[PDB]
RNA sequence: AAAUUUUGGAAGGUCUUGGUAGGAACGGGUGGAUCUUAUAAUUUUUGAUUUAU
RNA sequence: ACCUUAAGAUAUCAGAGGAAAGUCCUACUGAUCAAACAUGCGCUUCCAAUAGUAGAAGGACGUUAAGCAUUUAUCAUUGAACUGUUCAUUGAAGUCAUUGAUGCAAACUCCUUGGUCACACACACAUACGGCGCGGAAGGCGUG
């Protein structure tokens, strides 16, 4: 229908908190409608360990989605 | 079909930019300054006020209150008053507007003036100021005009007092200035 | 490279195990039929809460959105 | 099939809602949206008392039933007598019908019947 | 829906908004889209046990937004008004 | 006075929360098998209801289907007018329902000659059900005088329209 | 209050409602607009009771009283999705009369200035 | 460039790099396997799948996980 | 085109 | 066959619309509640909250709502070692569907 | 039934209560409400907020 | 420079007529429903002293007020004494508050709101109480 408006945030590190507790910080790649993100070199911000390569996250747990750089 | 309820003006159906190109434009920014300027502008002046019960006074009441004396009104006329109240309006607006800024240029060659008053250089609300003044720039030095009082500055402004008490100021100032 | 609804419609007349999401509850029987919202009906299906077994049960309808995964039993 | 519109076709009927916090509201039941936003008119919202010593009850149910603003201050248990409360449709968990209405007369979808017809 | 181009008129004016995790956010309202996703900038956030922080923008899913508080003087919007009069549309 | 109108309200004062955190959030685990009951409960529920009530809605419902499959077989179920081929005979469609064999024969008559006149009428009643037989003696003069009375809106039937055509026999 | 019992939500535009959410708070204020049922109100206070006075209102002085903490937020539109039921609690400001009165008005006023707007816009 | 994450997925079943599915919490377990294919609604069925609470978990088989429940994807 | 479903659905159906 | 069932259900006409809702109630996970109804034996649903009802369906719906009667509504309470069992019966009763969790048949 | 009553209508009297500048008919590539279907598949209504084992 | 569109419908059943089976329509006809507008009910609730300096309803994001009673203010590493306790050092986070928070209660001050209407300064009432002055507010019910 109508695309989120990330076209600024691409490439950028981002920190959003999965859920209620969990915080992800990564290098956002792409999304799409249902505000899935994939986001490339995670780590889950707690010591903290990292995730992988490549992590999607499904659109439907993310709460917030703050910048960490100029934006 | 969406239209824009200010500029009145019927925009083809759209969801995108083309709604974020007409809200960013003139006619729709600043079309939608004279609406709310309009709208703030009455609940200024309006005057309707309470609704009145008026109880029926007593005989108590009444004899005291017509005892003591008839107070004089007084009233002005038709073009007089609309001469003050069209002052009034206007000094309430300029009064409204006024800011001080004595503590802005007070320190006007302040070791770290750049990076507080300048208002671009901040680091709380410099980042919405970082197609469109010799501006301050950061990399100033306080070498940079190490004695100050050579002429550069000017003396501070004397303080503001009302003009409708303007003959309340002493008429002869103590010491003879020059 | 199956799809689920290809593997779901290629589980027909299978014995399944589904886990609903709650406790751990796994239902295991053989599959009926299938809806697009992948509802399951399964006959003759017996009730696990835990590893141990309750008993069996008849024929049960299974809503969608408690299903937590669908798995072939071998 | 939609029973939303067998819902529809009470419309001045005692119904008994009770919603998915525990809550049961008792009143007269107007008019149903087609989302099932019921609207009762003279209504007796109650809570339950699990009635185990230990167990105490929800406790949101009881912020919300007093805030509604129609507890009793000397009622014993958690009662509020108030008038039109509008009941959001997803909320509601069962709906217990009267015991005296007829269900043969008002459970036949006319809409599916004409469809049947038509075809 | 009327709320919604309500909250598309609040532009550029600060907002205070409180999500369903507890938390609340205030700032600038750079844009909303129609699902009431909203982009705040310079805003203050509370996380729910008190702690409040500060971040350069924020972008929150519509899905947990619990309410949106806009400046009091948009209840003079001419989208509340109900009898309204159109310019016709063309063909 | 660009935005010293919109100026927001002071921010929201802080009050501990009284709900449960977005963590802890969750609808009722540990929900207890369904096998238990079968055992005991049900044996007494159907013990003490041994008989449900009838289903009596949808008793309209298959009614209502049953003069579907009722109607189609029944109109399928069957087996003056068995003159010679339609060459040269002509056919008439749609006429009067209180007309007669004479009214027909004459208005068939009136644009080509006429050997053989039989009005096939329905067995309900003896009224013509609209259908009138005509032998022709010329097939292209029928042809033609079909042709005329299907193009001329119709012919003139007594309270209908009446187009003619071919007898399509 | 007493309110028409032939009244869905778009006949209390004006009332001062009483909105009740999942998590035990409730919103009082002016309904002024609607939608998947998501409100608009004019000076909504949002009150809640404290986890400390909870136990006061479980079942036995005789009469309660509950100190609620309530915040002051205005001209806030709500969610649909948060919400749980609503309730009336006052009467608008005007009457009846008054408000069909201003709605005549209204309506005559915007008659006019349309058909002044038309003959300026065409000529 | 942008790659959406239907685009992830699917680079994940042609190179069947394994992947550790999060299942969102009160559930208190991961999936680990290999995805074989996946769907419009994130449902995806997996090869080897391997359970593991939140390292003493059974293997399953075989599986189709609803993508109600998927919370992460990552390898 | 409804819900955002149809739209994955004509993207997806295109990926496979 | 396979076409139309897995056909976007924007695109398909309105006939084809109800022939698909009545293929899915005959012919489907929801014929074991229709065949519940016709043959009038008692279901045994359990809801989300715990609740166990046994009751006889009179009319169910797409979203697996139905009205049923003769409920007898079975659930515990408990905290600790103890336990209670409570039982309620409802004479009828309208039921909403997204609560089920599981639908079993009476053997 | 031409005497009586009840029901319907016409006219007149009395009392009251409301209105007093628009109204009817026709029309469309006219706006907005309500309703049905896409739509029970992550962004609102077909359940993860009765705090649980 | 970006944009040019979800599709349908507008009370409902039953009866008569017109274009075998539907199909449509009727300034057709019944019954139900809904809306507007008039119009009524011995309908129900509410509408503030002046014969006095009051009172009712709702507020205060008001004061006394640091009120009266409780309760809170980090984690890891290393050294030293010590029978857990005390002192110092490195690292890690860390909403402000402690004149706070929470529990209880009272006085005071002030804001908004209202028919501060008319006739009365009156011996009533068991069928318990002329609801037998004019308006206004809000609902319930009935008719056209």
């Amino acid at each position: 229908v109508s695309t989120p408006e990330l076209k600024k945030y691409m490439d950028k590190k981002i920190l959003l908190n999965i859920n209620g507790s969990r915080k992800v910080a990564g290098i956002l790649r792409g999304y799409d409608i249902f505000l899935n993100v994939v986001l490339d070199d995670a780590m889950e911000i707690n010591n903290n360990h990292q995730l992988g390569l490549q992590t999607v996250i499904r659109g439907n747990s993310i709460i917030s989605l703050e910048a960490l750089d100029a934006i | 079909k969406f239209y824009c309820d200010y500029c009145d003006t019927y925009l083809t159906h759209d969801s995108p930019s083309v709604r974020k190109t007409h809200c960013s434009g003139r006619k729709h920014k600043e079309n939608v300054k004279d609406y709310y300027r309009n709208k703030a502008r009455d609940i200024i002046n309006k005057h309707n006020h309470k609704r009145r019960h008026i109880g029926k006074r007593g005989r108590k009441e009444r004899e005291n209150s017509s005892q003591n004396e008839t107070l004089k009104v007084t009233c002005l006329s038709n073009k007089e008053k609309r001469h003050i109240m069209h002052v009034k309006k206007m000094n309430q607006k300029e009064l409204a507007q006024t800011s001080i800024d004595t503590l802005k240029l007070l320190y006007d060659g302040s070791p770290g003036y750049s990076k507080v008053f300048v208002d671009a250089n901040r680091f709380d609300i410099g980042d919405l100021v970082k197609r469109a003044q010799t501006s301050r720039s950061r990399d100033e030095t306080c070498e940079s005009n190490p004695f100050p009082r050579l002429n550069n500055p000017k003396k501070l402004e004397p303080p503001k007092i009302l003009s409708q008490w303007s003959n309340t100021i002493p008429k002869t100032s103590i010491f003879y200035s020059v | 490279p199956v799809n689920p609804k290809p593997f779901l419609k290629g589980l027909v007349n299978h014995r399944v195990g589904v886990k609903l999401k709650f406790n751990s509850t796994e239902y295991r029987g053989t599959l009926v039929s299938t809806d697009n919202y992948f509802n399951l009906q399964l006959n003759e299906a017996e009730e696990f809460v835990a590893g141990v077994s309750h008993g069996t049960l008849g024929e049960i309808f299974i809503r969608c959105n408690n299903v937590l995964y669908i798995r072939e039993l071998p | 099939m939609k029973l939303v519109n067998f819902l529809k076709k009470l419309r001045n009927e005692q119904v008994t809602i009770e919603l998915k916090n525990g809550t049961t509201v008792w009143g007269t039941l107007q008019s149903v949206s087609p989302q099932m936003n019921a609207i009762l008119t003279d209504v007796k919202l109650t809570l339950p008392q699990p009635r185990l010593n230990k167990l105490n009850s929800n406790g949101i149910a009881m912020a919300s039933l007093y805030l509604t603003g129609g507890q009793q201050p000397t009622a014993s248990d958690n009662i509020a007598s108030l008038q039109y409360i509008n009941i959001r449709g997803n909320t509601i968990r069962q709906i217990i019908l009267p015991d005296s209405l007829n269900l043969d007369s008002l459970l036949v979808d006319q809409k599916q019947l004409n469809s049947l017809r038509r075809s | 829906g009327i709320p919604v181009k309500l909250l598309n008129e609040a532009q550029g004016h600060i907002v205070s908004l409180e999500l369903t995790t507890g938390a609340t956010y205030r700032g600038k309202l750079v844009e909303s889209e129609d699902s009431m996703n909203v982009q705040l900038r310079d805003v203050i956030a509370t996380e729910p046990q008190g702690a409040v922080t500060h971040m350069d923008q924020i972008f929150v899913r519509g899905s947990q937004i619990k309410f949106i508080v806009v400046p009091d003087l948009l209840k003079n919007a001419p989208l509340f008004k109900k009898n309204s009069s159109r310019p016709m549309p063309p063909i | 006075d660009v935005s010293r109108l919109f100026k927001p309200r002071p921010p929201l004062s802080y009050k501990r929360p009284t709900d449960y955190p977005y963590a802890k959030r969750q609808t009722n685990p540990n929900i207890t098998g369904v096998a238990n009951l079968l055992s005991t409960s049900l044996k007494h529920y159907m013990e003490e209801f041994p008989e449900g009530s009838p289903n009596n809605h949808l008793q309209r419902y298959e009614d209502i289907k049953l003069s579907k499959i009722k109607n189609a077989q029944l109109l399928d179920r069957r087996l003056h007018i068995k003159d010679t081929d339609p060459y040269r005979t002509i056919f008439i469609g749609r006429l009067p329902y209180d007309l007669d064999e004479i009214e027909l024969q004459k208005y068939f008559v009136k644009f080509g000659e006429i050997e053989k006149i039989r009005i096939v009428k329905d067995k309900i009643t003896q009224k013509s059900k609209g259908y009138a037989f005509i032998v022709f003696k010329d097939p292209i003069s029928s042809k033609m005088a079909f042709k005329e009375i299907g193009v001329h809106r119709g012919i003139q039937i007594k309270d209908r329209i009446c187009i003619v055509d071919i007898e399509r026999g | 209050i007493q309110v028409a019992h032939s009244s869905r939500l778009a006949n209390l535009i004006d009332y001062k409602l009483r909105v009740l959410t999942q998590d035990g708070r409730v919103y009082i204020g002016q309904l002024m607009a609607f939608d998947h049922m998501n409100l608009v109100l004019n000076e909504c206070i949002e009150e809640r009771v404290p986890k400390t006075q909870l136990d006061k209102l479980r079942p036995r002085g005789t009469t309660l009283n509950i100190k609620v903490e309530k915040r002051v937020l205005g001209l806030t539109i709500l969610r649909g999705e948060q919400i749980l039921s609503t309730v009336v609690e006052d009467k608008p400001l005007l009457s009846k009369k008054e408000r069909l009165v201003r709605d005549k008005k209204e309506k005559k006023q915007a008659q006019k200035q349309t058909k002044l707007r038309k003959e300026k816009e065409k000529k | 460039a942008m790659v959406p994450p239907i685009n992830c997925i699917f680079n994940f079943l042609q190179q069947q790099t394994p992947v550790t599915i999060w299942l969102f919490e009160q559930i208190g377990i991961r999936i680990k396997g290999k995805i074989v294919g996946f769907d419009e609604f994130m449902n995806v069925v997996i090869d080897e799948a391997v359970e593991i609470p939140v390292e003493k978990g059974t293997p399953l088989g075989k599986i189709l996980l609803k993508g109600d429940n998927i919370t992460l994807i990552t390898s | 085109m409804s819900t955002p479903a149809a739209e994955q659905r004509k993207l997806v159906e295109q990926l496979m | 066959s396979s076409q139309i069932i897995d056909r976007p259900k924007h695109e398909l006409s309105r006939a084809e619309l109800e022939e698909l809702e009545e293929f899915e109630f005959k012919h489907g996970p929801m014929s074991l509640i229709n065949d519940a109804m016709v043959t009038r034996t008692p279901v045994i649903i359990s809801l989300r909250n715990n609740h166990k009802i046994i009751a006889r369906v009179k009319a169910f719906d797409r979203h697996c709502n139905m009205v049923l009667e003769n409920v007898k509504e079975l659930w515990t309470e408990k905290k600790g070692k103890n336990v209670i069992n409570r039982e309620r019966f409802i004479s009828k009763l309208f039921l909403r569907g997204d609560s089920v969790i599981v639908v079993l048949k009476t053997p």
